[PDB]
């Protein structure tokens, strides 16, 4: 019996679902941006210690 | 009485004082170690190490004079100091050192024993001067690819790469009479000086202009130096500052007096009424630390500097501190800008009025070159003054809040955390 309103609030529940899978990856680039574009570089150092 | 300044060519400036046992003269060019380029950096701390060389010093020993030498970022100075009756002593010592001479102090055996001793110079520096070295990191980070990053002292790599063809590139550019400004500090007259400057002719390189580079410019940044092996761990920090002549050069240099700068040594630091250091204290967070307002031609860097032993604690000491910044936009007490306002001007005048010619050189030349003039105590004082909490309020609420930060450090840094957590603490959550 439920079926046609299953179906409405399914609509609505994916709709807002997705968008915020897209939004939620968006913002983790973001936070993440300082480590992923991070850049290390080496120097050896005088043998002293 | 309140600062000459004269021109017929060689713009000619001084300050009186009357009970000075000795004053000096020199000259202050208008382009400093941010003048320079990546591959030639140095070149102004290499020119200022052949100038004391133990040939043209022990040249002035004899006459009596003493010569005094610094590079600062957008400013470069050539400083001799002696009696004040002996001025002409010092007037003519300059004469034959910048226009005179050329190669007497440009020698294949003097340029190999200067430049084979500022190189043991900046490489005890970075070695050892870990407070400095993180400061100058800072420079190198929050303005990267850009003038002021270019450390004073230059890099021991375009210091092995420079010969004498080098240092003149930069000389018969930069070392011209329109980027100069010459000096009278101590104890000597306006009348003396420009007297016995008129008195000399010749004129090296006229019309020259000395060229220019891309302005500079300020990104987040950070750049870490991790050495487990060091007993303690510096840190430096700081947001795009303010520069020399902004509308809130005072404004900027309130804020930084409130937070000031602690010694958890001397008992008189851990009395002084700062709020921050309600927190710190508790578990002795820190060795150290200090504020500022770092004013340069084309930008600044408002932070603050700190050393600590205490490894596991650094994440709070770091978190305090920017949180104690947030105040500073939102709930600053006008009790504690007074407090400001009093130790500011405590400290400028400790800066402006040391009995020590050599600085008042400096600072005159470097502010009579970038404004034209000097600016008076009583000037500086009445800006301060006028200074509101809403002063403090929106200069924090624009440079402070919520804006992007410049950390560097080395030593046992481990602890010290990550950039989104220390960029996040410029704010605080709102409803």
């Amino acid at each position: 019996p439920e079926h046609d309103e299953r179906k409405r609030l399914g609509l609505k529940t994916v709709i807002i679902l997705s968008s915020l899978y897209l939004l939620s990856i968006w913002v983790k680039k973001f936070k993440w941006a300082g480590i992923k574009t991070r850049k290390f570089v080496f120097n050896p150092p005088k043998p002293r210690k | 009485a309140e600062v000459t300044q004269l021109s017929n060519g060689i713009v000619v400036a001084t300050e009186h004082n009357p009970s000075a046992h000795t004053a000096s003269v020199g000259v202050v060019f208008g382009s400093g170690a941010a003048n320079e380029n990546p591959y030639n950096n140095g070149v102004s701390n290499l020119w200022k190490n052949i100038f004391l060389s133990k040939e043209n010093s022990a040249v002035a020993a004899k006459e009596g004079l003493a010569l005094s030498s610094n590079i600062s970022r957008d400013f470069q100075s050539y400083i001799v100091s002696s009696l004040p009756g002996s001025t002409d002593k010092s007037l003519d010592f300059l004469n034959q050192s910048f226009i005179q001479q050329k190669a007497n102090l440009l020698s294949s055996s003097n340029f190999e024993a200067t430049k084979k001793s500022v190189l043991k110079q900046v490489q005890d520096f970075e070695d050892n001067d870990h407070p400095n070295r993180v400061l100058e990191h800072l420079h190198s980070t929050a303005f990267q690819n850009t003038p002021l990053s270019l450390p004073t002292r230059g890099t021991l790599e375009s210091l092995e790469n420079l010969v004498v063809a080098d240092l003149e590139s930069f000389a018969n550019n930069h070392f011209l009479n329109s980027n100069a400004v010459v000096v009278g500090t101590g104890n000597i007259k306006h009348e003396d000086l420009v007297n016995s400057i008129e008195s000399k002719n010749l004129s090296l390189q006229t019309g020259t202009k000395p060229v220019l580079k891309k302005k500079a410019a300020f990104l987040g940044s950070e750049v870490r130096l991790r050495d487990d092996t060091l007993p303690k761990a510096w840190i430096s920090l700081a947001v795009e500052g303010e520069p020399v002549n902004s509308p809130n050069y005072f404004v900027a240099k309130l804020a930084a007096q409130i937070f000031g700068s602690y010694n958890a040594f001397e008992p008189a630091s851990r009395l002084q009424g700062i709020k921050l250091l309600d927190n710190i204290q508790e578990y002795q967070l820190c060795d150290n630390f200090n504020h500022f307002s770092l004013s340069y031609k084309d930008s600044g860097l408002w932070g603050f500097s700190t050393a600590t032993r205490n490894v596991t604690m650094i994440d709070d000491l770091i978190h305090f501190t920017l949180k104690q910044w947030n105040r500073l936009t939102i709930s600053v007490t006008d009790t504690e800008v007074e407090r400001a306002k009093s130790l500011l001007k405590l400290q400028l005048g400790q800066l402006y009025e040391s009995g020590n010619p050599v600085n008042d050189a400096n600072l005159l030349g470097a502010e009579v070159l970038i404004k034209g003039s000097k600016l008076s105590l009583g000037e500086a004082f009445k800006k301060i003054d006028a200074i509101t909490v809403k002063d403090v309020k929106a200069w924090a609420g624009k440079r402070l809040w919520d804006q992007d930060i410049a950390i560097a450090g080395t030593g046992q840094i481990e602890g010290l955390l990550d950039y989104m957590r220390i960029r996040s603490d410029m704010s605080m959550m709102r409803w």
